[PDB]
C-alpha cells in the first residue's frame, strides 16, 4: 500500500548517499598503554 | 484507439496515477475464390450455323 510508482505518477525523486566511517585513536602514550583522547563534561541531575 | 485521462497530482491517492491503454490492429484477406461455366454444343450445329 506504501508504494510509489515515480513514472506511473509523474514523479521523481533525488537519491540522495553518503559513505562515512570513523575511528577513534586509543593508543599509546608516554603515559601508558590504552590512553583515550576524549572526555566528557556531564549534566548536572542534583536536586538543590 | 488509445484513451488519453486528465491524472491530476497525487503521491498516494487513485488519482494522480497515469492509467495505461492500448492500440490494437486486425487482419483482413482477400481470399481468391473460383467462378466459372462450361458451354457444350453439338460439332455438328457449329459446322451448319452462318455464324461464328
Amino acid at each position: 500500500d506504501n508504494q510509489i510508482n515515480l513514472a506511473e505518477r509523474d514523479m521523481v525523486a533525488l537519491r540522495l548517499k553518503a559513505r562515512f566511517a570513523y575511528v577513534l585513536g586509543v593508543s599509546a602514550t608516554a603515559m601508558g598503554a590504552n590512553k583515550t583522547p576524549v572526555g566528557v563534561v556531564t549534566p548536572d541531575v542534583t536536586p538543590p | 484507439l488509445p484513451e488519453a485521462d486528465w491524472v491530476g497530482e497525487s503521491a498516494t491517492d487513485p488519482e494522480g496515477v497515469i492509467k495505461t491503454s492500448k492500440v490494437t490492429w486486425a487482419n483482413r484477406t482477400l481470399v481468391a475464390e473460383e467462378v466459372a461455366v462450361i458451354i457444350p454444343v453439338p460439332e455438328a450445329v457449329i459446322d451448319d450455323a452462318t455464324v461464328e
